RNA sequence: ACCUCGAUGUCGACUCAUCUCAUCCUCGAGCUGAAGCAGGUUCGAAGGGUUCGGCUGUUCGCCGAUUAAAGAGAUACGUGAGUUGGGUUCAAACCGUCGUGAGACAGGUUGGUCCCUAUCUAUUGUGCCCGUAGGAAGAUUGAAGAGUGUUGCUUCUAGUACGAGAGGACCGAAGCGAGGACACCUCUUAUGCUCCAGUUGUAGCGCCAGCUGCACCGCUGGGUAGUAACGUGUCUAUUAGAUAAACGCUGAAAGCAUCUAAGUGUGAAACUAUCUCAAAGAUUAAUCUUCCCAUUUCGCAAGAAAGUAAGAGCCGUCAAAGACGAUGACGUUGAUAGGUUACAGGUGUAAGCAUAGUGAUAUGUUGAGCUGAGUAAUACUAAUUGCUCGAGGACU
RNA sequence: AGCGAAAUUCCUAGUCGGGUAAAUUCCGUCCCGCUUGAAUGGUGUAACCAUCUCUUGACUGUCUCGGCUAUAGACUCGGUG
RNA sequence: CAAGGAACUCUGCAAAUUAACCCCGUAAGUUAGCGAGAAGGGGUGCUUAUGUAAAAGUAAGCCGCAGUGAAGAACGAGGGG
């Protein structure tokens, strides 16, 4: 099956109303002046305290 | 009515026998005490009824709200509230016991929430039946079956309301009435039902006096074991 | 389908 | 377990061997005869001597069962085997010797003569 | 609140019998049930040898098979059940602890007895 | 629809899990993805756990999951795991491995994560 | 011959139905050519149900057996953007007939493609945002609603009322059933692809043994938890109010009579509630309770730049939930997940060793070893010493 | 001559018998064969048929009657579209 | 995939057994060639001894519910056009 009456922009408007993306968390590592992810590890192998991964 | 209710959470259903030489289901309930929140009195409220609240848990963790409620009304820091319809003579501040409301077997309806299935089919939903296998089947050969109220504006073009549906299933608060009463223990707080109970473990039941034959009961004795070593 | 008659 | 177009044995010698259930009594859709069950039946294996021929439709009740049931007592009766008894139209069956173990639920249906000719009741 | 799951437990020793042997899964047993077609109350008895043997609680149950003129017999006993008495008569050695290949044997249908 | 790849059953993720474990075993650092590191886990923590008593039942039991890599076979790292990695780990009850995550990746933007040991 | 040929897809079957009553049954009543059972007829009544098979493609029809019955119709003779193609009917061919011929036949036969990923609307669910002259947390009432409402058998009343003999109750009570529905895995089974045990071929771990990969989970016999029925529990009532058909009292009009005009009533699966579920988005935005707020104060005098401290959200580990989202429990002051320990269940005597045996192998060590979910403890691992929104209660 | 309600038959669900509990199909006979029929051949025929039709033994989720598991989609997310 | 076993349905359409080797036994009918693998049954694992070059065969013993243990091998009968 397919569309009668053309939907013009207003249809399509109002159907991506509810479609922008959502901000994630971010927070600042102790030693690391990054702007990292929250839960996460940034580029630099820190979580804070245990070290974890390579310099880069 | 004169309903007597209480609270508990279903733990696990096991058999016991009794007299006559019968086999009986049988569940079981944590009953741990409810405890009087508030009297809706005919007065006031225009209502009959009384709320309770079981499942103390830790004061620091419990909302500000609530504390605050159960602070000024004296009342032991709990996790759930309900109220019954319809349960009169209890004062402000009481305890609740189910060997006190209830009788050795007198009749009881059992509530609770049913357990969840997921977004379920029709047929299985609705207890419809599978169509042909063989012959010839197309791309569907499991689904609602005709939803057609007829064909042109002259009767149809639109689906009937409420017409049964695929969709959630479960998860709603159903009740089977008429349930005998078998086994109290005050010495371990249980207490024993026949019959089968809907929902899951670890969730809200609720032991109310039947809606059908209020204040009725019937003589069940527990089975006793003769032959010993 | 087709033809009707 | 037992329903429509089943061929079963024949626990007594009235002249049959193998009967095919024809409908099950009870309401409408019954679908399902349990032990004790009043059942119309046909007769299509037979010997030639006896007192029935191969053709005619009589009444039997359900003996033995492979499914069995769960009796309300606790215990479970099981078989693995299909036997069926015949009746005239009243609960005096027309066998003269009933071989093989009856069920114990009959008691609460009549037929005294079908436990009072029985080798042993389970 | 907080829980054992063993008040499953609790709410179970009020019907047990401390009489009961062992017997796994194909031993020669005979059980004994009481009948009550009047307050005379009657004996059955009930050979057989065992099938399977499988429980948690007062859901362990057996199986007895018997067989007459030519005809097997099944039955199922809850082990914990007022009027049914319960003797070990023969042992035998079994592989499995649940022998499914009897249904379709008769005719030097038997277990070696133990050793 | 048909004929279409067969994907992940059985026997593919008994792999997966087994190729994993068998290469933290060697190295000490796997990246993968969350939900298969949840997976290889339990049987990390299971094999670690059961090596620690040193008889040849358990050396054979263990054998069920192990497999050779890259830089040694299966006896050699067979050997090394109770040689030194099974008797450092024992006045501590279970829980020896961790797992940390990170960004998307760049490709399928999956999220990628660390399994590692802790001492 | 009015709408359609710039296409409106034509029977029956399957699933799913819904509606009317001119009732197929259950229900109430009158009359009787109603002795009583069993009937005939008429009135009132649509809540529910109204069977399974053989023949034929079939509706219909005939037949067989049941039951309470196997209702009459409608919805583009319900429904092919939900299935089928058995046929009319496409191209092939045949038998009979007509035709001097190609060919045709309400004459019949054998074989013969059923397209479409859902826009709007409507529907079943489940959400985001916003709103109810403060916010948040809860607990409530109920405006308008939805679903459930089907009955049989045997016994006592009693072989009594009735009849004469055959025959045989109404009215009620008790016990057990079928159909449908709500649930639930104690028992019984089905399933149960990281469970257990046995087992063939084959390539490996160098060979013995023991394991690994593959051959539909390789095969076979079992089987945790979960989910299911063939399994077990209950629901199928009781009664209230107003009524149809009908049944009355008193009572004149119309001195009688009369159920009606006034009055006072009896009266059914129908109707409103009595059962179950949801519900204040019921904007006509309802009720109660607890908790929270107070940093002067200016420009186009608007209450403005500071926007909780109540809480919620971002993110995280999860399932009693679950397509996603939500919902629910917990986020180092912790038992939510993982691991470990202990235990339950399953499986059935791990491996090695010792002995008997020339050898398939057998006994003891052993009811031992093993185990995804199962039950609980335990900070060892995972949930950071994080971020955002979020108050001055408008007038009478 | 032969065959015969046969792929031919309108009345037709012709009659009867066999087969089934119950048969517009199937088999055998009866023939007012509306229109059978002799090289547009008629009758019987051993073997064979991815031919059609009827009956039947085992056989099974075709069904009484539905359920579970595994995947790959469908569903969420990332890239193209 | 329990029990029933074609009741499904336009009709057993689809789906299930039977397979390999070896050893027994085989009709009505016929053009005497066949029908025929007709139908219907038994054994198959391991070790030892005997037996030939190895098998086959036999016996004795052993285990498992099951032994071409997995993988690939013909469902059959009766009647008609």
């Amino acid at each position: 099956a397919v569309q009668q009456r053309r939907s013009s922009k207003h249809r399509r408007d109002k159907r991506r109303s509810h479609d922008a993306l959502t901000a994630q968390a971010l927070s600042v590592c102790q030693k690391c002046g990054k702007k990292k992810l929250f839960h996460r590890v940034c580029s630099c192998g820190m979580y804070g305290d245990l070290r974890v991964k390579k310099a880069y | 009515m004169e309903i007597r209710g209480i609270f508990g959470v279903k733990v696990g259903m096991s058999q016991v026998f009794t007299t006559n030489n019968e086999r009986l289901p049988i569940t079981v309930i944590y009953c741990e005490p409810n405890q009087v929140a508030g009297v809706k009195t005919e007065a006031k409220d225009k209502y009959s009824a009384t709320l309770l609240s079981f499942d103390t848990v830790e004061n620091k963790k419990l909302n500000k709200p609530q504390q605050g409620f159960f602070e000024k009304n004296n009342l032991k820091p709990t996790k759930h509230l309900q109220e019954i319809r319809n349960m009169t003579g209890f004062e402000m501040g009481q305890q609740i016991t189910p060997q006190n409301l209830f009788q050795v077997g007198e009749y009881v309806d059992v509530s609770a929430i049913s357990k969840g299935r997921g977004f379920t089919g029709a047929i299985k939903r609705w207890n419809f039946k599978i169509g042909p296998l063989g012959h010839g089947a197309g791309y569907p050969h499991r689904f609602q079956g005709s939803v057609q109220a007829g064909r042109g504006g002259a009767s149809a073009q639109r689906v009937f309301k409420g017409k049964k549906m695929s969709g959630h299933y479960g998860h709603e608060k159903v009740t089977v009435q008429n349930l005998r009463i078998v086994g109290f223990d005050e010495a371990n707080m249980l207490v024993l039902v026949s019959g089968a109970i809907a929902g899951p473990e670890g969730g809200v039941v609720l032991i109310r006096t039947a809606k059908k034959k209020p204040g009725v009961v019937k003589p069940i004795e527990l089975a006793v074991q003769t032959e010993k070593a | 389908a087709a033809t009707v008659v | 377990m037992v329903s429509f177009m089943t061929r079963l044995n024949v626990a007594d010698n009235t002249g049959a061997k193998q009967v095919g259930i024809i409908k099950v009594l009870g309401s409408t859709r019954k679908r399902y005869a349990f032990l004790g069950d009043v059942v119309v039946v046909s007769v299509k294996d037979a010997i030639p001597s006896g007192m029935v021929k191969k053709g005619q439709v009589l009444r039997a009740v359900i003996v033995r069962t492979k499914k069995g049931q769960q009796r309300k007592d606790g215990t479970h009766l099981k078989f693995d085997d299909n036997a069926c008894v015949l009746i005239k139209e009243d609960k005096s069956p027309r066998g003269t010797r009933i071989f093989g173990p009856v069920a114990r639920e009959l008691r609460e249906r009549g037929y005294n003569k079908i436990l009072s000719l029985a080798v042993e009741v389970v | 609140k907080i829980n054992k799951q063993a008040l499953i437990d609790l709410v179970e020793q009020k019907q047990l019998k401390a009489y009961v042997p062992e017997f796994s899964a194909g031993d020669e047993v005979n059980v004994a049930i009481k009948l009550k077609e009047k307050e005379k109350v009657r004996i059955q008895n009930f050979t057989g040898t065992v099938l399977r043997r499988r429980g948690k609680g007062i859901s362990e149950t057996f199986i007895v098979r018997k067989t007459t003129d030519g005809i097997p017999i099944e039955k199922n006993f809850q082990i914990h059940n007022p009027n049914i008495s319960i003797e070990l008569k023969r042992r035998g050695k079994v592989r499995r602890a649940y022998i499914s290949y009897m249904r379709e044997r008769s005719g030097k249908a038997a277990k070696i007895k133990e050793r | 629809s048909y004929i279409n790849k067969p994907g992940k059953t059985s026997a593919w993720r008994v792999m997966t899990v087994r190729q994993q474990v068998s290469a933290v075993l060697a190295y000490g650092k796997i990246e993968t993805t969350l939900k298969k590191a949840k997976n290889t886990q339990k049987r990390l923590d299971k094999l670690i756990t059961l090596a620690k008593v040193d008889n040849f039942n358990n050396r054979r039991q263990v054998k069920k999951w192990l497999l050779n890599t890259n830089l040694f076979d299966v006896d050699q790292l067979m050997d090394h795991l109770f040689s030194k990695v099974a008797p450092k780990y024992e006045k501590t009850p279970g829980g020896y491995s961790r797992v940390l995550k990170l960004g998307p990746r760049r490709g399928d933007a999956t999220e990628m994560a660390i399994l590692q040991l802790t001492d």
